[PDB]
């Protein structure tokens, strides 16, 4: 009678449970990932007495994470991949394929929407990554763990404006400035502000592998370039 | 719900859960699946946003083993989950019996699968129908179609997803037994383009022979 | 729940298996001295299909042969299982199980569900098990309640009232095996709604001189088809 | 809302299925425990199997014992009972492994309603729908009597009464002492109250039993000619 | 080692030497183990065995003593303590305690090697000794029991010196010259004597230092 | 318990007109070494059952015990005189007890005879049984006599007397040669006092210190332990 | 038996999380203030009630202490976990924990109860203050399980106004005592015997007289 | 069934420990504890929560020899959370080799409280306690905890349906208060005095149980019925 | 709201789900036993679903000298068969000597009482009658809540208050009543319910008489008889 049947199908062959999480990531804040030459990028945006990387993590040498919906679930789902990566150098003496560590941390989250009696993840994740048999790759996943492969897409809070602005000015031929600034337009129009503040964003890029994690000062460096333009 | 049982029997006798399922089969995007001498063609539709999604992530057409491939219409995580453990299956069969797994073989182990998962406590049905081509012993090629509740029958010519019945209704008045492979490759592409829009981004066509299944290339879909 | 009595004395599930049984093509199953033939009527849904690949009369084992109601999935596991258990008593023993064996089997697997000493549920299967032991031939019903009864001749399906009926007119004790085919035919000629033709029917027979589970082919449906009234 | 399960709470503090459970020993078969000047004796009046006239005369019996030397009786369920019962033997059987000598009587009646008690703690267990009565008599110590709650608590008593019309027996065995009175004084005292709470059915809807000193202070049904005698200058 | 255990009216006294292993690892280590206020018992075989066989059995003391108490209200260097137990209404049984010890070296009998004697004092036998074998094995005692490599040269010498209703002053006497004895003939046992005597209203413990002097 | 330590010697029992008589020495050994010589070798299961170990003391203590609960068992779901568990239930219990240790290389090191009486027909005993305290004997036909050996291997049989130890050539040769159907209990005491005569002169292990328990239409009944007459 | 008592609500919130929520905000308040050379963790509390024995300032190691605002016998549990994950953190490596992976590692442990089945949330949220090589940290763990890195911050009742305060008075650069003295204001606006303080040397619980020192 | 499970409701609160609380004070049993400079005393109501044996009614268990309580709750509670505490105390025992103090005893038994106020299969026991000992220190124990499994250590508590009007007692027998023997003497009055004021009628010696711990003999006993009469008489004058 | 679960109590202090599974045991077929001095003679009547239907199996054996009769759900009927059954075997083995009737019974009495004390299990839906000769001919009946009993005669099933009245009115000659008369008395006891060669099943157990059903033969003669 205090069973709620999270793994149970509606009479539409939708699930409730994951339907509930999507809403609730589209209610977090937006995060973005874009596919340039040099490599890939993702953007995201964050009380004055906070100290912090909360959108962007590294999974590993060659795979980071940018995050939607729920924090604790998200850091329980990137402790995990980065586990399952780390488990497949061992296993295999190579890095693991990003669709590889794709695969595995979605099948985690579908396994908790078929079995049990528990509650789906209520995250989502934007995968970027480099590997030599697909280059670089970025990833949609959703809760159900249904995952997709996008050149560049949003997630969160108002990824329409950020997803049509991303088709509307994502090239094929861009380098990773070109990149950068677009991924700081993209990040300012589903704010719904002419110019993005310097503190409410998270942008870091993978090129071959090496991650860039940028610090305040060369974002604000970044908006610069951004404003001249 | 961890050994409550999902699937009852309503009071008229049916199993809801497997109308749900087959609610969530009917969602999915329209395969079709057509069988000729001595190879078939499965052509699928995909739906991808332009210039944004990239187009190869995808796969719905789905090779098994060395003589057996796969196609599926409902979630694609359930996909995804039951084409592995039939990828593991046919592995298993070719260690065990070393010889590799029958078509009909395949086609009943994911039918069992699929029944057992809804004749399970704490486990929800596959939301999920497949329609699975590859070669018997004897080396006759073969098209078998599973359903969500673990029903399987073969076929000579099966479309599953959605808007099954006009593509069935269809392929009953064209399908003209042994055909060529062009022209049963544009029987496959005709039947499943009268229910989605004409675009050679809106399909994927493959064809299965007894060397190994081959995508078509986009300029003869063009 | 699954396992919740009436106020009546009778458990839910089953009582709503009961309805699914009524679905299905309709068979009929006729025990003679010689031996004992079951014959189903084919509801072909289409003309693309395969139509040996349906299967409604399956041997679960060499003298034994099953007609199947029901959800076909359910009555394909309970048939399996059939199978390994009359294999398993041949290896034991080395000789053919009873009929009424396999049929108790049978039923205590169908009500694994209950946990009185694993599946979830009924299984909602009718299914008519015909064979030759040692005691003769002879057919058996089971049904989802567990209650498994000897017949003389029984029908199952869709019409199941119409052919119970015509073969409590038209059986008798001493009846020729060739008279159980075309009063096995009759029956089904007068119960399907597609008109009886050498493609719409299966005729399996276990007789007493071999005790061999035997499936027709087409000529000798036609056979029989030449012989009917 | 509150009293659909055995682990939850009223918001007065009370456990209404317990509640349920005593209406339910209060509405069963009488029992009860006498501790007298030379012995304890205990009596199961069967008084809704009048109806059962096929039933085997004396078949049916509530008193059971323990190490031969413990008189364990039960108003309930005989199920519930049974299990109780089995479980004391066991706990009885166990420590005579353990220290080679007979549990003590309190140590017994805590493991019982330890055990008793572990059922009114989850959800998905159904809790003991039976009063015990656990009691011993000893040369040296004399009678210990104790009662156990359907909720584990567990009473000592001098003479204690369980099941239906209870509180008549209580008032009718209060109205002396039986500390100074000898067990065949008090059977004939027990026939009366049974009577007088038919003269055709006690022969055959009574159990009887004593630890007394004729009985060397070991359990035994009680024989018919000491019965005998007594339900007839009752009637 | 050399444990002994004897019975003289009004109590049982357990005497033991103190050394332990051709080098003497410990030459003053404690046999004679306080189970319980009114129970004691002596070690032999191996130290860890003997020892950890003890833990056990005072977590087993401890849970039975504990367990006893009814509800409500009713009514030369020594070392002496009364019973803080007036009645012994809560002290475990002395055979109770045995037995268990018994059961608990029986059934891991295929590595522990201990043997035991169990002196003490309950209102229902009064005073008890109970030796508990190699393989766990109890046999109660009446009169003495002794285990040890050393405690078999005084067999015949206790046999011959042993009284049915001894005082408490010849018993002392007796136990002492037997453990004596023991040590003067046995190259495993020696150091100081340990020595203890439970009563029914108190225990006393003696250390006593030693030397073998004859004119055979 | 890899092998046995302080040990039991012979044990003889046999059927005589009004029951079962069981002798056996009240010592036990360590090796060579007589440590123990006021030692119960037998023990008492029922009122018409008795036990009688040789070999290992811990594990004919361990049976004991095990016996014990059982008879407890039995006399809590006792009703009637025939409810109580006979001899041959209790050889079978011990053969299978024996049997499932040797299927699990854990013997105990002993051989155990199992006696007593099979009939309620002969008395009225156990319809108030007592356990913590205790006319002229009845005739028992030899056939109502129940005498169980069983060993570490769990060979179990049954036979009108039996013998363990040192007995199953000393004693054995006597009774065989000598032991007749019907004898008065003044024969059967003369019969095994010179077996056990024999066994004193012959057998390292054992004691003239004798213990004799009867099964009779009386119970079980413990004789005083006599030392042997020369 | 086992399913999830914590659940999407339709709109896409974990109602029982918030339910905590509310529990803590309802609770004492606590807080903390990283100093430039240090960090304190500050917290506020019949004439009966013992004090030492309800300190809700505990030490998790030498160099980390931790304060709560929520249910005392939730945090009894949670403290006891972090010390057993500090341990065995320390015999792995041989180091003291680090102070942001025993809060990531209690941030799990903590999220694992808002999915699992049977179990509600904890209600309580938690501020971990330390010190490594890397400096020093102060953290906070809500019922969700997420964690923050904060400079400074309170976790109790009326903690919006206490929010405000810190921010109006908190600088970088700030002595040890100069954020001493800024959280007892905080507290005395929130609001000697009253006030619990840490400071990070080994963690420290100032003494009631150091405290009162304090509030001269 | 938002106040059926041990978990939050809209407001935050888990009623189920109110409720709890509401089962032991529904007992109608006090017991008082007070601390000395070097004793402890608990005092009981020795009453159920005529021909009943009304010694063997008890609230007050002796957990170890040094260490003892008193349980006031639903009695089936009380026996369970009495066997658990003396599980713990044995395994600390074997476990560390020396026996347990009250404060350790009493956090571990609300670590275990606090999973049946967790985990939502269980229910809680209603059941309080006292737990009083003598410190390694050789100073006194008096720790109280409650179904919600907070525990304090306290210098004087009590358990039962008077609170916040019977704190005012303790609290002015207290400060009114501030040899061995003599301070042993005077806890006990004190504990009999404020049990008979707080249930504001006159005692009887054998319907109340005193237990005391002190340095003097620290083992955990119970005082026969003579002295506790003696001690009413004497609080009377 | 209190018969949705198998472990819950009414206000009334009662479980309405083992009220139910004992509910069923009143839709079974009627089949009475009784005794004398020596014999159980049990009868009962087989169900017929259909012309073309064999009748049901009513009675079945469970040891040499003990035998049962069922009536409620068939399935469960079987379960406990096998139970009892395995159970007699089992004893025989171990030992060499029949299994205590009363301990089989109380045995089947505690696993009847075990499913009742469980949320994710059922009370078992049947009650059974047994039948046996354990130095006495002995009749038990065992029901849902785990309670049993021992009668002199019983009867259970549909109509079975028509074989009650009889028995009720006869139960005083069932004692000094020989095989034949016993039989009889059954026979018209069972008869009072409503029988041919097919719908009748009789067997009796006794003294140096094991578990036997009476022939076709002879019931053909002893239903004459009863005309």
């Amino acid at each position: 009678r205090y069973d709620s049947r999270t793994t149970t199908f509606s009479p539409e062959g939708r699930l409730y449970q994951v339907e509930y999480a999507l809403e609730a990531i589209n209610n977090a804040s937006i995060t973005i990932g874009l596919i340039t030459k040099d490599g890939v990028i993702l953007g995201a945006d964050k009380s004055k007495l906070i100290d912090n990387y909360e959108k962007i993590y590294k999974i590993d040498k060659h795979i980071f994470c940018g995050v939607a919906g729920l924090n604790a679930d998200a850091n329980i789902l990137i402790n995990q991949s980065r586990l399952y990566a780390q488990r497949y150098l061992y296993n295999y003496n190579e890095v693991q394929p990003v669709s590889q560590l794709v695969v595995q941390i979605c099948d985690i989250k579908q396994s908790y929407t078929q079995y049990g009696g528990l509650r789906p993840y209520g995250v989502s994740f934007l995968i970027g990554g480099y590997d030599t048999k697909d280059g670089y790759q970025l990833y949609h996943t959703d809760p159900s763990g249904n995952y997709s492969g996008w050149f560049a897409t949003a997630i969160g809070t108002n990824n329409l404006t950020a997803s049509s602005v991303l088709k509307q000015e994502w090239k094929n031929d861009m380098t990773l400035e070109e990149g950068l600034l677009l991924a700081l337009k993209t990040l300012a129009k589903s704010t719904d502000t002419e110019i993005p503040k310097s503190e409410k964003i998270e942008l870091a890029y993978l090129t071959n592998v090496y991650q860039k994690y940028l610090t305040e000062k060369e974002i604000e460096e970044l908006i610069k370039l951004y404003t001249q333009k | 719900s961890y050994d409550r049982a999902i699937t009852v029997f309503s009071p008229d006798g049916h199993l809801l859960q497997v109308e749900h399922a087959l609610e969530a089969v009917k969602k999915g995007g329209c395969a079709v699946a057509i069988k000729s001498s001595n190879f078939a063609v499965l052509a699928v539709e995909k739906k991808n946003i332009p210039k944004l999604q990239n187009p190869k992530t995808t796969e719905k057409l789905i090779k098994l083993d060395e003589h057996n491939c796969l196609a599926f219409a409902g979630l694609n995580a359930d996909a995804r989950v039951l084409v592995n453990k039939t990828r593991l299956e046919c592995q298993r069969y070719y260690l065990n019996m070393d010889e590799p797994a029958p078509v009909d073989y395949i086609a009943k182990y994911v039918a069992k699968v699929q029944q057992k998962f809804t004749h399970r406590g704490g486990v929800r049905p596959f939301g999920i129908a497949t329609l699975i081509a590859g070669f018997k012993n004897n080396k006759e090629i073969c098209i078998y179609q599973t359903e969500p509740s673990g029903i399987y029958a073969a076929w000579k010519a099966q479309a599953i997803g959605k808007n099954a019945k006009i593509v069935q209704e269809f392929l009953e008045k064209n399908y003209q037994e042994n055909m060529e492979q062009k022209d049963c490759i544009f029987l496959a592409l005709k039947a499943i383009f009268e229910v989605v829009e004409l675009s050679s981004k809106n399909v994927e066509v493959a064809l299965l022979t007894e060397k190994d299944l081959t995508f078509i290339e986009e300029q003869e879909i063009n | 729940g699954v396992n919740t009595f009436s106020p009546e004395g009778r458990l839910f599930q089953v009582e709503y298996a009961l309805g699914a049984i009524k679905l299905g093509s309709t068979a009929v199953g006729i025990c003679v001295n010689d031996g004992v033939i079951l014959a189903s009527e084919r509801r072909i849904s289409s003309t693309l299909i395969e139509k040996d690949s349906v299967e409604k009369l399956l041997s679960i084992d060499d003298h034994i042969g099953c007609a199947m109601s029901g959800l076909m999935a359910d009555a394909r596991t309970l048939i399996d299982y059939a199978r390994v258990e009359c294999n398993h008593y041949k290896f034991i023993y080395n000789e053919n199980i009873n009929i009424k064996s396999c049929v108790e089997l049978i039923s205590e697997l169908a009500l694994d569900f209950s946990n009185l000493s694993i599946m979830s549920r009924p299984f909602g299967v009718a299914l008519l098990i015909g064979g030759v032991d040692k005691n003769g031939p002879c057919l058996w019903y089971t049904e989802p309640s567990g209650t498994n009864t000897r017949f003389s001749a029984a029908s199952i399906g869709s019409a199941q009232e119409g052919a119970e009926l015509l073969l409590q007119e038209n059986y008798k004790k001493d009846m020729t095996f060739e008279q159980a085919e075309i009063l096995a035919l009759t029956v089904l000629r007068q119960v399907m709604e597609d008109k009886l033709s050498t493609s719409n029917v299966e005729i399996c027979a276990i007789k007493k001189s071999d005790q061999t589970f035997y499936k027709y082919n087409t000529d000798d449906i036609s056979r029989i088809i030449d012989v009917l009234p | 809302g509150y009293d659909l399960s055995v682990s939850t709470f009223s918001p007065d503090g009370r456990l209404y299925q317990v509640e349920y459970i005593y209406k339910s020993i209060n509405n069963n078969n009488t029992a009860l425990c006498l501790e007298c000047k030379d012995g304890i004796i205990c009596c199961c009046i069967n008084s809704n199997m009048d109806k059962n006239k096929m039933i085997k005369k004396n078949s049916y019996n509530r008193i059971y014992h323990v190490n031969n030397n413990i008189i364990i009786t039960y108003s309930g369920f005989d199920g519930d009972a049974r299990n109780i019962i089995d479980r004391a033997r066991s706990e009885a059987n166990t420590y005579y492994y353990n220290f080679h000598t007979n549990i003590p009587l309190h140590i017994l009646v805590n493991r019982i309603s330890l055990y008793i008690h572990a059922y009114t703690l989850y959800w998905h267990m159904r809790p003991f729908a039976a009063s015990i009565i656990i009691s011993s008599f000893n040369e040296k110590d004399k009678g210990d009597i104790y009662c156990i709650e359907p909720n584990g608590a567990c009473y000592k008593y001098s003479g204690i009464v369980i099941g239906k019309n209870k509180e008549m027996f209580k008032t009718e065995i209060e109205k002396k002492d039986y500390k100074d009175i000898n067990v065949r004084d008090a059977i004939e005292d027990i026939y009366k109250f049974i009577l007088t709470s038919n003269k055709n059915n006690l022969q055959n809807l009574v159990n009887f039993s004593w630890i007394c000193k004729e009985s060397s202070y070991e359990f035994q049904n009680i024989h018919e000619e000491i019965l005998t005698p007594a339900l007839n200058k009752a009637v | 080692t050399t444990i002994i255990g004897i019975i003289y009216d009004n109590g049982v006294m357990l005497a033991c030497d103190s050394r332990t292993s051709t080098f003497i690892s410990n030459k003053c280590s404690r046999k004679i183990n306080r189970i319980n206020e009114n129970l004691y018992v002596c070690r032999s075989g191996a130290s860890a065995h003997s020892q950890k066989i003890i833990e056990i059995i005072k977590h087993y003391c401890v849970s039975m003593k504990n367990e006893n108490r009814k509800k409500g209200r009713f009514h030369v260097t020594k070392n002496k303590y009364f019973y803080e137990d007036k009645f012994n209404d809560y002290n475990p049984l002395v055979e109770n305690v045995a037995h268990i010890t018994k059961k608990i070296i029986y059934t891991n009998n295929n590595f522990l090697s201990c043997a035991l004697i169990f002196g003490g004092y309950d209102k229902i036998k009064k005073q008890q000794l109970y030796a508990v074998n190699l393989n766990g094995s109890i046999i109660e005692k009446h009169d003495f029991a002794v285990s040890g490599s050393g405690s078999i040269y005084i067999q015949s010498y206790l046999q011959d010196k042993y009284k049915k209703f001894m005082t408490k002053k010849e018993c002392f006497n007796l136990i002492l010259n037997c453990v004596k004895y023991a040590m003067h003939n046995d190259n495993s046992s020696g150091g100081l004597i340990r020595i203890v005597n439970i009563t029914k209203s108190f225990v006393e413990e003696f250390t006593v230092v030693n030397t073998q002097m004859n004119f055979q | 318990t890899l092998g046995p330590v302080v040990t039991g010697t012979s044990v003889i029992a046999i059927k005589y007109k009004h029951g079962i008589m069981i002798a056996a020495d009240r010592k036990a050994s360590y090796g060579s070494y007589a440590k123990f010589q006021n030692v119960e070798r037998i023990f008492k299961i029922n009122n018409k059952t008795v036990m009688g170990f040789s070999g290992e003391l811990a594990d004919a203590q361990y049976l004991h015990e095990l016996l014990t609960r059982k008879n407890i068992n039995n006399l809590s779901e006792k009703k009637r005189k025939e409810d109580m568990y006979t001899p041959q239930h209790y050889h079978s219990y011990v053969s299978r007890v024996f049997y499932v240790r040797k299927n699990r290389i854990d013997p105990l090191f002993n051989n155990i005879i199992i006696a007593g009486i099979n009939s309620q027909k002969y008395d009225n005993n156990d319809d108030n049984v007592l356990l913590y305290t205790n006319e002229e004997y009845k005739e028992i036909h030899k056939d109502d006599l129940y005498i169980g050996f069983v060993d570490m291997h769990g060979t179990n049989f049954c036979d009108d007397y039996i013998t363990t130890g040192y007995a199953r050539y000393f004693a054995l040769t006597l009774l065989r040669d000598h032991y007749k159907d019907n004898m008065t209990e003044e024969e059967a005491r003369i019969l095994i006092n010179e077996c056990l005569r024999i066994l004193y002169f012959r057998d390292a292990t054992s004691s003239n210190f004798i213990q004799i328990v009867k099964v009779t239409s009386k119970g079980v009944e413990y004789e005083e332990p006599y030392i042997l007459p020369c | 038996y086992s399913f999830s008592l914590t659940t999407f609500s339709p709109t896409g919130k974990l109602v029982q999380i918030e339910y905590a929520l509310n529990r803590v905000s309802s609770s004492s308040p606590a807080l903390g203030i990283r100093a430039k050379n240090g960090v304190i963790i500050a917290t506020e509390k019949n004439e009966l009630i013992e004090e030492n024995s309800i300190f809700k300032i505990q030490q998790i190691s030498e160099h980390i202490g931790i304060v709560y605002a929520g249910m005392p016998g939730d945090f009894r549990v949670l403290l006891k976990r972090a010390r057993k994950e500090a341990i065995r953190y320390s015999l792995q490596y041989g180091s003291e924990i680090l102070v942001k992976e025993l809060v990531k590692i209690i941030a799990s442990i903590v999220q694992e109860f808002t999915q699992t089945g049977g179990v509600r949330p904890f209600g309580l949220s938690l501020l971990i203050c330390g010190v490594d090589v890397y400096g020093y940290h102060l953290y906070q763990i809500d019922p969700s399980g997420c964690y923050f890195n904060w400079m400074a911050t309170c976790v109790g009742k009326d903690y919006q106004n206490n929010m405000s305060f810190l921010e109006k008075r908190y600088n970088k650069d700030i002595e040890i005592e100069d954020a001493i003295h800024t959280a007892i204001l905080t507290l005395k606006e929130s609001y000697e015997k009253n006030i619990e303080i840490g400071v990070a040397k080994p963690f420290k619980i100032l003494t009631q007289n150091e405290i009162k020192d304090y509030l001269i | 069934y938002d106040r059926h499970l041990t978990i939050f409701s809209p407001d935050g609160n888990l009623y189920q420990i109110e409720y709890a609380i509401k089962a032991v004070k529904n007992t109608n049993i006090t017991s008082v504890g007070v601390k000395g400079e070097n004793c402890a005393v608990i005092i009981s109501q020795k009453k159920m929560a005529k021909l009943l044996d009304y010694n063997n009614i008890t609230n007050i268990y002796n957990i170890t020899d040094e260490i003892g309580c008193s349980m006031v709750g639903m009695p089936g509670d009380c026996l369970s959370m009495v066997y658990k505490a003396r599980s713990e105390a044995s395994e600390f025992l074997y476990s560390n080799g020396y026996n347990v103090n009250a404060e350790t005893l009493c956090r571990n038994i609300c670590d275990k409280i606090q999973v049946y106020t967790q985990h939502a299969y269980m229910r809680l026991h209603a059941c309080s306690g006292m737990i009083i000992g003598i410190d390694e220190n050789n100073k006194p124990e008096l720790f109280k905890f409650d179904p919600s499994g907070f525990c304090a250590g306290y210098r004087a508590c009590v358990i039962g349906n008077k609170e916040q009007e019977s704190i005012s007692v303790l609290e002015r027998l207290l400060e009114k208060r501030k040899t061995i023997d003599e301070d042993i003497r005077n806890t006990t009055i004190l504990a009999i005095e404020a049990l008979q004021t707080i249930l504001a009628f006159d005692l009887k010696a054998s319907e109340i149980e005193v237990a005391i711990v002190s340095t003097k003999n620290r083992n955990f006993t119970q005082i026969s019925e003579k002295e506790i009469d003696n001690y009413l008489t004497y609080i009377a004058e | 709201l209190y018969d949705t679960d198998n472990i819950i109590y009414s206000p009334e202090g009662r479980l309405y789900q083992v009220e139910y599974a004992s509910e069923a045991i009143k839709q079974g077929t009627c089949a009475v036993a009784i005794k004398s001095k020596d014999y159980v003679v049990v009868s009962g009547l087989k169900k017929c679903i259909s012309k073309l239907s064999f009748p049901q199996e009513k009675i079945f054996k469970i040891d040499d000298y003990i035998g049962i009769s069922m009536s409620g759900i068939t399935s469960d009927a079987k379960v406990l068969t096998k139970f009892m059954q395995n159970e007699c075997l089992s004893h025989k083995f171990l030992y060499n000597e029949n299994i205590n009737i009363e301990s089989l019974v109380r045995s089947v009495a505690d696993k009847y009482q075990k499913n009742t004390q469980k949320s994710s299990k059922r009370a078992f839906g049947v009650g059974l009658m047994i039948a046996a000769y354990h130095n006495e001919p002995c009749i038990f009946e065992t029901r849902p809540n785990g309670s049993y009993f021992e009668y002199d005669a019983l009867s259970f099933g549909a109509r079975s208050h028509a074989s009650k009245t009889y028995l009720e009115k006869n139960l005083h000659l069932f004692e000094e009543c020989s095989l034949e008369e016993l039989i009889l008395h059954c026979l018209k006891a069972l008869k009072c319910s409503l029988l041919t060669i097919s719908n009748t099943a009789l067997a009796v157990v006794g003294k140096n008489h094991p578990w036997q059903e009476i022939s076709s033969l002879q019931l053909e003669e002893y239903l004459s008889k009863v005309k």
